[PDB]
């Protein structure tokens, strides 16, 4: 972790929360039961 | 071959004025 | 002029421990001209949080000084190396050896002749502590990114004038011969 | 600035007739032993002292003064010195050769003001501020009169931090420095955005926040109450300053025990 630019990255999800915890639980739940006809997992980066 | 030899707590040429051989002056 | 300014990063010289040059964040910055006043109002503010983080981690990590890049760090604020007293176990009884060698015929190809043995704990650190220049693990501790909450707004004098790379703080002059 | 002229020239007579006469303490038997040439070239001095010509010396006692306050730059005291000497080597007389003497034995003594100039910064801190406070609005802001306590904390800050705390008037807007380094330049004509909240209970651009954080240490029960924002913030900034001291000592301790590390669970 780099405290100086930590907000800088969490801004773009370069580092920080995963793509299952920085979206409103509604979307996380909905897109989970939709990745069979309308995939959404590829547009909402998940940092590493 | 052996030397030892004495006289060495330094030297004087005391001041208020300075050294001998001249530095420069026939 | 501006106010949420973009911190002025500090450059390093792996040579003389003192730092070198300084410049606004050349690369790491967003491009918001493709944004409207809904995230250009949040980039402005993410950068402010960055500035506040820099300020806190500067006032919490640095060692308060009077000149941004001092020309020669004093011998008490530079991380010194304090090794441990080295202890050599002197591996013999000198008296015992010399004695026996003179006596008898021992040519001696712990010890058997005498059960005596003593350490020789020495000192290990140095005589005069280091004076000039800090190491990398001190650069990233002293010269935290510097935030310049206002531009060169003043007379020539008052102006962080340790930023221009070509400064000779010893003589307060820009070097030459370039 | 004189003994620097004494310690740049003029290599006494009491000290000479105190040694030839052999009236010293450490080694009285000093002058007796020299060659009989020296002892006849130092006895005819403290028997008939030779005059001197002091002009140069005290003239060099004036240059070393100018170039230490700031006129004649360090590299020009080879033209200034010749020019002064030649002027005082023309019109010289007991007139000037004295008028110097006074100048040289007063400039090194009338340095107290200069010392004062750097002991209350009454050169660009209070003269400037007590000028800027005269450019402020009338001293009767609408909302509250916690105004005066703040504006007095400002003067106290500028008067009790001689470090540099210069107050420029960088054109129409007078700006407060926190140090010659200047990495906290806050604009002091841009807190006519505090003639808003002077009395209430996100509109502060950090510039105002910078001023608050800059003075806060010097505020106690002054800016007071729950005078909104301006009240608390000052209290919260002081609380944060105390916590920052705590964290500073903590981080030095935790890095002396032993990498971000401490920076995470401190900030």
């Amino acid at each position: 972790a780099t405290p100086s630019m930590m907000p800088q990255w969490s801004y773009m999800h370069i580092a920080g929360q995963d793509a299952s915890e920085y979206l409103s639980p509604g979307l996380v739940q909905f897109a989970r039961a939709t990745d069979t006809y309308f995939s959404l997992g590829n547009k909402f980066r998940n940092p590493t | 071959p052996r030397h030892g030899s004495r006289p060495f707590m330094g030297t004087w040429n005391e001041i208020g004025t300075s050294q001998l051989n001249g530095g420069a002056f026939s | 002029s501006k106010e949420i300014p973009t911190p002025y990063m500090w450059s390093y010289q792996p040579q003389m421990g003192l730092a070198a040059g300084a410049s606004q964040d050349y690369s790491s910055r967003m491009n918001w001209l493709s944004a409207g006043p809904h995230m250009i109002g949040r980039v402005n503010g993410i950068r402010a949080t960055r500035n506040q983080i820099l300020l806190e981690q500067a006032a919490l990590t640095s060692t308060p000084r009077s000149q941004l890049n001092p020309p020669n760090w004093p011998a008490a604020q530079v991380y010194q190396e304090n090794p441990a007293p080295t202890t050599v176990l002197l591996p013999r009884d000198a008296e015992a050896e010399v004695q026996m060698t003179n006596s008898g015929a021992q040519l001696a190809g712990r010890s058997s002749f005498t059960p005596r043995q003593a350490y020789l704990t020495l000192q290990s650190s140095s005589s005069q502590p280091r004076s000039g220049g800090i190491g990398t693990l001190q650069f990233v501790e002293e010269f935290v990114p510097s935030v310049y909450f206002n531009p060169f707004s003043g007379a020539p004098g008052l102006y962080p004038d340790d930023f221009i790379p070509n400064y000779d703080a010893v003589s307060e002059s820009v070097d030459g011969y370039d | 600035p004189a003994m620097l002229a004494a310690l740049q020239s003029q290599p006494d007579w009491a000290a000479a007739m105190d040694r030839i006469l052999a009236l010293t303490t450490r080694n009285p038997e000093a002058f007796r032993q020299q060659p009989q040439a020296n002892r006849f070239s130092a006895i005819l001095e403290a028997v008939v002292p030779s005059r001197t010509n002091p002009t140069h010396e005290k003239v060099l006692a004036i240059v070393n003064a100018l170039t230490e306050s700031k006129a004649i730059r360090k590299d020009e005291a080879g033209l200034i010195y010749n020019a002064l000497l030649e002027r005082v080597a023309r019109y010289n007389s007991t007139n000037v050769q004295a008028n110097l003497d006074r100048l040289t034995t007063d400039v090194r003594e009338a340095v107290a003001q200069r010392e004062r100039f750097m002991h209350d910064t009454n050169l660009g801190s209070q003269v400037a501020l007590n000028a800027f406070l005269s450019t402020l609005p009338a001293n009767v802001p609408r909302g509250q009169e916690d105004y005066v306590s703040f504006i007095s904390a400002l003067r106290l800050l500028v008067a009790e931090v001689p470090q540099s705390e210069v107050y420029q008037s960088g054109p129409d807007y007078f700006f407060q420095t926190s140090r010659q380094g200047l990495q906290t330049v806050n604009l002091t004509q841009a807190f006519k955005n505090l003639q808003g909240m002077w009395g209430v209970r996100s509109l502060l651009t950090p510039n105002t926040r910078l001023l608050l954080l800059l003075i806060a240490p010097f505020t106690n029960s002054s800016t007071i109450s729950r005078d909104s924002y301006l009240g608390h913030l000052i209290t919260l900034y002081r609380e944060a300053i105390g916590q920052t001291q705590v964290d500073e000592q903590t981080f030095q301790e935790i890095t002396s025990v032993s990498d971000t590390g401490s920076l995470e669970a401190t900030l």
